[PDB]
RNA sequence: UGCU
């Protein structure tokens, strides 16, 4: 039984997928005038460069939905309109657009700009950090060549690919180079013979 | 006294681009006595003005009258005979540019300072005698107070 | 394709290598035509928020 | 004028078409030249007054005069986190057979609430997972459901069909430890709603455990805040700049809260008025109306608070205050103590 | 349709994308495998593994891609100039005509720290110099400002003013930017080259 | 997989690890935080000195 | 699986509201006065209420039992 | 003797993102321990990185020798490193959630009481920053009332304290400039900092961003070395979210509907537009039409209505930038540049 | 342990201190901020949280003249204790009269 | 087979 975490990954049925960035409480997170705080605080930034009006429509609706005990439709090509839960929204006695008066929980003053609350569907995902998490430490090898295995199940170690070589080579830290893919890969000391080579 | 400039101006326009900004305008204004004009960054908010208003407007060296230049720090809870109770509108600014004028190509005598309260602009043009004392690099106070 | 929710209801006596499962599962409120005729708002695979 | 602008700027929160303005507190000295705003205790205690408008079982609404944002959101949040009450923490299970996970089942009934008065209690210190009778509760939980002697042939409601098939919170049993059967009457320490549904068995199943609840703040879990909802909001104050009559009445009627705007014939004529400014909560419809828009205008009373306080039901929502107000009176003393030990 | 149509737009988008993700491995591969070999060396001279030179001086002139202030340009002279006057105003100092601006310009320029640079940013700050004179001579000449110093209106020489101490810490801030954006020897200039053509 | 690109260009080391990332702009830039676990995990050789 | 005790965003005691919201629908209530009848005036309550499916039953017809 | 001892503070640390296209997709941070499960770092150097914090896996390497630390510390500094070797152009910059954040502090409607002005200071001063003085900067407007701008509590990151030697100077235009004003401009699109004071202009992604040069940042790293420009970072980091989320910004449905003059517009454009097509259709079809030169009648057809769509686009994006009032939140993300701009605007 | 004290430099100036705190949050630090920036005797007075992970905030105080810095702060507590137990004996009153009237 |  696992608990939300910073890492874990979550959906809004709408590819905006997002990572925990923060847990803040609930003295921190805003509240509106009738008291209800946010459960998750998503960026605003995302919708200008995807066009995710649908998720605003999507918002809207299921705010209408859960104020007049019905459920909206967002059949593709039709489904409820934006006039019928605006009208559902100035019934109730909420803003036809969403906004909602809101006052800042950390300094306990109003917010110069609303904020665009409501009903979003969140799904969770199977990536978790507790899964996605791994560390190597000197560990196993493997028989044939002498270094670290591939897959985490088995304790394998990061690799250092040809493109971190050559990001290496560009920056010129030699010893550096040297320290990864000699000492710390594959040390070993051989016997040469001087004569025949 | 460290007045740098004083002048009666009256307002020609409030916004020729349109009501960009609610709390800031920019006022043009001419003056009477000589052919000075002041593109100003004013706050309408807090001190509202109308297109057919006048104001007499001095911009000073220091706050003080009575000579002391000891401007380190301004403390607003200090309760003292200055400058700032003769007028209503009091900004403090930095003359950060002195421009010539182009449109004359030759025999030219105009001047213009921009001065940045706290990124108000205001543009001063007008005759080089009347900017007098005013350098770069130099911070002044501005003093507006409307007549009848 | 990966969401995370119910998958029957004998997902208790199914033993599989790895299973992912929601405490608190929440039908969608603004839900499709196609969800209603597919049955998914009886096995929903997330929460409103 | 300048002087009404700055009364409004310092007094009024004014709510624009596309944002609010005037939200910053700039109530102190040096900010206004004309307004001495320097603290001053005579003139608070003079200004400062609390009026309860309405105090009902887990549930109150009162409204303070005078006092600041600051001091408003220190105690809402001293209300919400920083109340410390009683919750189950540890649970100790005993072949629990029920389809419900044993995870989710503690999680549960760490979430039901406990009647008990915490201030009667301590908080356990580092580790001791035994407890001690000062700063511990345990209440048991054994329900065993079997099939029905006597039911109908087809009993296709499992009321009929089985017997304690429904595992509430009413079956939980406090167990006094040493001396607390003799402190608390019988009856005190019980569950809140005592009608909690934890989980549904069926006949062969029981579940059998003991819950040992301590003593926390709702700052390390949420099962320990005792308020549901506490916040609060600026009183409205709505003006009309411009008598508006007619059938506008009407339409600023419909646009506001019905309990905020009334309409009368005082010469036969509609006329429309504010009645109640608290019942209205701004929706902001009246901006919808072209005409309308420049003959109203919407402001927040700086210096006016509504505080909602509707609880869990663990104790009242009076004493809840009194107890926020009591935390942050003793963290003030502990951090004058600290500073005097510095000194 | 025309969410079909979009679909569409999409998704060859997206194949695009797949495609020149592993083109372009392909092709950064290919370059860094082949230029992993130059690097400069502490005589300016890039040169390989075995020892030939593949560059007497690396781009011509020998300066950092990364420390270029200026559009393929080593410093902006214009910039540096506003930032000299605005970081070290002299009130105490006179301004300096077209004449004395190059006089002092001459003979700053002439020193021993100043033989070693290049010829091509010696001739492109006496081009500056000059062009700067000019507008300051252009300015007095079109406001009545007299060189001596005697002119009634001082906020004229406000307009364009320089100063001895001005025109020098110009003239060392241009020299040392100019001698710490040169190549540092024992770069892999080949695989920067290289990274900065394939990304 | 070969080799000359699979054993001596490109090759697995140890102390290291692998880990979702989150934001954070309480940290410098030239700043990285790392979790307890994986730290507990990834050592480094110190030289005992004076 | 079954009906939360605490709301999400509140945490409101809803729990012991399941079996009367169920009696309400059983009645001719409908969802949109049942919840007002029930006590919830803000939305997030309604929504947890509303959008809440009962597997407990499905999951205890496959029970051992 | 030799011990294993754990990842303490102080530590350097090579962070990379296993698809590495420049050498800046690896670095060497200092690590510091927390009690989470992920790797976090400052958003501003998630340029470099391409990460965009939606299930990247990231990778954590821990040198095992001095002379291999103190290279990559020296080499891979993340201050070092602030631009590429492509081109020069500075690459750890602002992002979004903080060129909006700095354009909405310095924007002109911007006016701060002295305890939200302090407030806002003091959110910075924490780490390095906490044995430095203030320097509270004089007000603007003191007699009607005190406010500080935003502007000043900017340039308050610039210069934070009296013994700081960082004099930023800079001047440049803007996204929106108009091209006349010169310092003028009626939008205040003229970017105008003096001894790291800003005198004019609000700050965007062409003065924040990781565009191209004239960048502060930048100034500052050539003017008075790395470690300035880095601390100038991590303040204007550790500030514009603070401001950010103590106003507020939000976008809803509201702000993407049409009015009633667009869809007027629009609709004459459209029917102009049918109009044009089916005309030149018909000329086609029955008739000789103008074909243009290196081209068929089919191509020159095709060429017109393609013409003729991206007029009726232009006109309609136009009609709605002129019908959309300012604080809008997609319109002022656009004219700052953090994310998206006036042709997403317009299709959406 | 509690609350420490800083100076701002090794000179150890006293007109400009740093008051860290521990095991504390955003409410008693605005609490006390609102308190204090009513003194005239108070150039500037900030509160900020190092970070979210730890519970600990950092108050920062710089006077006007020679005052230390922590007259100030003992000022402030003492009035926000004197608000504190005001408004208590304010709504126990209101309380009272209330349930008397109501009865 | 999924992830970036
Ligand atoms: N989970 C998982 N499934 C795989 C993987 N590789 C192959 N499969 C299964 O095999 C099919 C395609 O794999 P291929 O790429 O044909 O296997 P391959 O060509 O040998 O891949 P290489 O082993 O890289 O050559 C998929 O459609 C899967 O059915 C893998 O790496 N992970
Ligand atoms: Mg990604
Ligand atoms: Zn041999
Ligand atoms: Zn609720």
């Amino acid at each position: 039984t696992r608990r939300p975490e910073i890492g874990d990954k979550f959906s809004s049925r709408h590819g905006q997928k997002g990572v925990c960035g923060l847990i803040v409480p609930q003295e921190d997170m805003p509240f509106c005038d009738s008291g209800i705080c946010p459960d998750i605080i998503m960026n605003p930034h995302g919708f200008p460069s995807r066009m995710t009006v649908g998720k605003l429509i999507e918002l809207l609706a299921g705010k209408a939905g859960v104020l007049d005990g019905r459920f909206h439709y967002g059949t593709a090509f039709g489904g409820s309109k934006v006039k019928d839960v605006c009208e559902d929204l100035v019934r109730h006695g909420y803003n036809y657009l969403g906004k909602d008066y809101v006052t800042s929980g950390i300094t306990g003053e109003p917010l110069e700009a609303y904020i665009y609350f409501g009903p979003v569907y969140y799904q969770k995902l199977k990536h978790m950090v507790l899964d996605k998490m791994h560390a190597r430490a000197r560990g196993p090898r493997a028989v044939l060549t002498r270094q670290p295995t591939e897959g985490r199940s088995r304790d394998g170690g990061l690799r250092l690919g040809e493109m971190e070589r050559d990001c290496l080579i560009g920056y010129g830290a030699s010893m550096l180079l040297l320290e990864r893919l000699m000492i710390s890969s594959d040390a070993f000391e051989v016997d040469v013979c001087g004569q025949c080579g | 006294a460290g007045i740098l400039f004083e002048d009666i101006f009256d307002v020609k326009d409030i916004d020729p681009e349109g009501k960009k900004f609610d709390r800031v305008s920019r006022l043009h204004c001419e003056s009477e006595s000589f052919k000075m004009d002041l593109i100003l960054d004013v706050n309408i908010q807090i001190y509202p003005v109308d297109l057919g208003d006048k104001f007499r407007l001095v911009i000073a060296s220091t706050l003080y009258e009575d000579g002391t230049l000891d401007d380190g720090e301004y403390n607003p809870t200090d309760d003292r005979p200055s400058r700032a109770d003769q007028f209503e509108y009091v900004m403090y600014g930095k003359v950060y540019r002195i421009e010539g004028d182009e449109t004359s190509t030759e025999a030219a005598t105009r001047l213009s300072a921009y001065v940045s309260y706290g990124g108000l602009l205001m543009r001063l043009q007008g005759d080089a005698n009347n900017l007098h004392g005013f350098e770069v690099d130099s911070r002044v106070y501005l003093l507006m107070k409307k007549l009848a | 394709k990966q969401a995370m929710g119910t998958i029957g209801y004998n997902q208790r006596n199914r033993i599989d290598t790895l299973m992912y499962l929601l405490a608190y599962p929440q039908k969608p409120m603004v839900k499709t035509k196609t969800i209603e005729l597919i049955e998914f708002e009886k096995l929903p695979a997330g929460q409103n928020a | 004028a300048a002087s009404q602008a700055v009364e409004e700027m310092r007094s009024r929160v004014v709510l624009g078409e596309f944002g609010v303005r005037n939200v910053h507190t700039t109530d102190f000295p040096g900010n206004y030249s004309g307004y001495d705003d320097a603290w001053d205790q005579d003139r608070f205690e003079k200004n400062f007054r609390v009026d309860v408008v309405h105090m009902d079982e887990n549930s109150l609404e009162f409204d303070m005069v005078g006092i600041d944002a600051a001091i408003a959101n220190a105690f809402r949040r001293i209300l919400l986190a920083e109340v410390p009450t009683m919750a189950v923490e540890k649970v100790l299970v005993y072949n629990n057979t029920s389809i419900v996970q044993d995870e989710i089942l503690a999680h549960r009934l760490g979430l039901i609430p406990i009647h008990a008065d915490p201030r009667l209690f301590e908080y356990r210190n580092q580790g001791d997972e035994e407890g001690t009778e000062i700063d511990t509760l345990q209440f048991r939980l054994q329900v065993r459901c079997t099939r029905n002697p006597h039911a109908a042939k087809d009993s296709s409601d499992p009321n009929e069909l089985y017997v304690n098939h429904k595992v509430y919170t009413r079956h939980m049993t406090w167990i006094p430890l040493g001396n607390q059967a003799d402190l608390f009457p019988e009856g005190t320490i019980r569950p809140v709603h005592d009608d909690i549904l934890i989980a549904q068995l069926r006949p062969g199943q029981e579940i059998d455990l003991l819950m040992h609840c301590v003593k926390g703040i709702g700052k390390d879990h949420a099962k320990f805040s005792p308020v549901a909802t506490a916040s609060y909001r600026l009183l409205p104050d709505i003006t009309l700049l411009e008598p508006v009559e007619g059938e506008a009445a009407e339409e600023l009627s419909r646009c506001f809260s019905p309990g905020v705007i009334e309409v009368q014939e005082v010469q036969g004529k509609k006329v429309a008025r504010v009645a109640n400014p608290r019942l209205d909560t701004f929706s902001r419809e009246i901006f919808r109306n072209e005409k309308l828009k420049k003959v109203v205008r919407l402001a927040r009373v700086r210096d006016h608070y509504i505080f909602s306080v509707e609880s869990t039901g663990v104790l009242p929502p009076d004493v809840l205050v009194s107890e926020a107000i009591k935390v942050l009176m003793g963290k003030c003393r502990r951090f004058l103590d600290e500073l005097d030990a510095v000194q | 349709t025309e969410f079909f149509f979009h679909t569409m737009a999409g998704r060859e988008g997206l194949v695009d994308t797949a495609v020149k993700t592993a083109e372009t491995g392909y092709m950064q591969r290919r370059l860094v495998k082949s230029l992993e070999d130059l690097c400069s060396q502490y005589d300016l001279t890039v040169r390989s593994s075995t020892g030939d030179i593949i560059q007497f001086i690396y781009g011509g002139d020998g300066l950092d891609p990364a420390a270029m202030e200026g559009k393929d340009e080593p410093l902006e002279f214009k910039r540096v100039l506003d930032n000299i006057k605005a970081v070290f105003p002299c009130p105490s100092e006179p301004a300096l005509s077209k004449n004395e601006l190059i006089l002092t310009t001459e003979s700053i320029m002439k020193k021993s720290e100043f033989l070693c640079c290049q010829d091509s940013f010696l001739q492109e700050i006496k081009k500056f110099i000059k062009g700067v004179s000019e507008k300051i001579k252009k300015t007095r000449d079109k406001y009545g400002i007299n060189d001596n110093g005697t002119t009634e209106p001082r906020v004229l020489y406000q307009l364009d003013r320089i100063t001895p101490t001005q025109v020098e810490k110009f003239l060392e801030t241009c020299r040392d930017k100019y001698m710490r954006a040169q190549m540092e020897p024992g770069s892999a200039v080949g695989a920067l080259c290289a990274q900065s053509i394939g990304e | 997989q070969g080799r000359f690109r699979g054993n001596l260009s490109g090759k697995r080391v140890d102390f290291s690890g692998r880990t979702v990332i989150s934001p954070d702009p309480n940290l410098r830039i030239d700043e990285v935080a790392v979790p307890v676990h994986v730290a507990k995990i990834l050592t480094f050789p110190e030289k005992v000195n004076k | 699986m079954i009906i939360p005790v605490r709301c999400f965003t509140c945490g409101k005691i809803v729990g012991n509201k399941w079996e009367a919201y169920l009696g309400l629908l059983q009645a001719e209530y409908t969802e949109g006065d049942a919840l007002d009848a029930l006590g919830l005036k803000r939305y997030c309550c309604r929504r947890m209420l509303l959008a809440h499916v009962d597997l407990i039953e499905k999951l205890l017809n496959y029970a051992p039992l | 003797d030799i011990v294993e001892r754990h990842l303490i503070d102080g530590d350097v640390v090579l962070f990379n993102r296993q698809p590495s296209l420049h050498k800046l997709s690896i670095m060497a941070h200092l690590a510091r321990v927390k009690p989470h499960r992920t790797f976090r770092f400052n958003e501003c150097v998630c340029t470099p990185y391409n990460a965009d914090f939606d299930g990247d896996e990231m990778n954590l390497h821990l040198p095992q020798t001095e002379e291999a630390k103190a290279e990559a510390l020296v080499l891979m500094g993340t201050k070092a490193n602030l631009v590429t070797p492509r081109n020069g152009e500075p690459l750890i910059a602002a992002i979004q959630d903080f060129l909006t954040g700095a354009y909405l502090l310095t924007l002109k409607d911007t006016f701060f009481d002295r305890a939200k002005a302090c407030q806002i200071i003091a959110s910075i001063l924490v780490g390095k920053d906490e044995k430095i003085k203030v320097r509270l900067p004089p007000p603007t407007i003191l007699k009607p009332v005190t406010l500080w701008t935003g502007k000043q509590i900017f340039s308050v990151i610039l210069r934070p304290s009296d013994d700081n030697p960082v004099r930023a100077n800079l001047r440049t235009k803007g996204k929106q400039y108009c091209g006349k004003g010169e310092d003028l401009c009626a939008n205040d699109s003229y970017v105008t900092i003096q001894n790291s004071e800003l005198m004019s202009g609000s700050m965007d992604k062409g003065t924040l961003g990781s565009g191209s040069k004239n960048n502060i940042f930048y100034i500052l790293l050539r003017d008075w070395g790395q470690n300035e420009a880095a601390d100038a970072m991590s303040r204007l980091a550790r500030l514009a979210p603070v401001y950010l989320s103590n106003r507020g910004f939000s976008i809803g449905i509201g702000d993407v509907t049409p009015g009633q003059g667009l869809l007027k517009a629009k609709y004459e454009l459209l029917n102009a537009g049918y109009k044009k097509c089916d005309e030149y259709i018909e000329a086609l079809n029955t008739g000789k039409l103008q074909q243009q030169p290196g081209c068929t009648a089919e191509e020159t057809l095709e060429a017109l209505i393609l013409k003729e769509l991206s007029v009726i686009r232009d006109h309609a994006g136009s009609a709605c930038l002129r019908e959309l009032d300012k604080s809008n939140s997609p319109l002022t993300m656009a004219l700052c540049g953090s994310k998206g701009s006036f042709i997403n605007i317009s299709q959406m | 342990k509690t609350a420490l004290e800083m100076v701002q430099a090794a000179g150890t100036d006293r007109h400009c201190v740093t008051f860290v705190l521990h095991e504390e949050d955003h409410t008693l630090g605005n609490s006390l901020r609102y308190m204090i920036m009513k003194n005239p005797e108070v150039e500037f007075c900030g509160y900020t949280t190092t970070h979210p992970s730890e519970s600990k905030i950092n108050l920062r105080i710089q006077t006007r003249g020679t005052l230390p810095a922590v007259e100030p702060f003992q000022r402030g507590l003492n009035e926000l204790m004197n608000v504190c137990q005001h408004v208590l004996d304010k709504f126990e009153a209101s309380i009272k009269d209330y349930k008397d009237q109501k009865a």
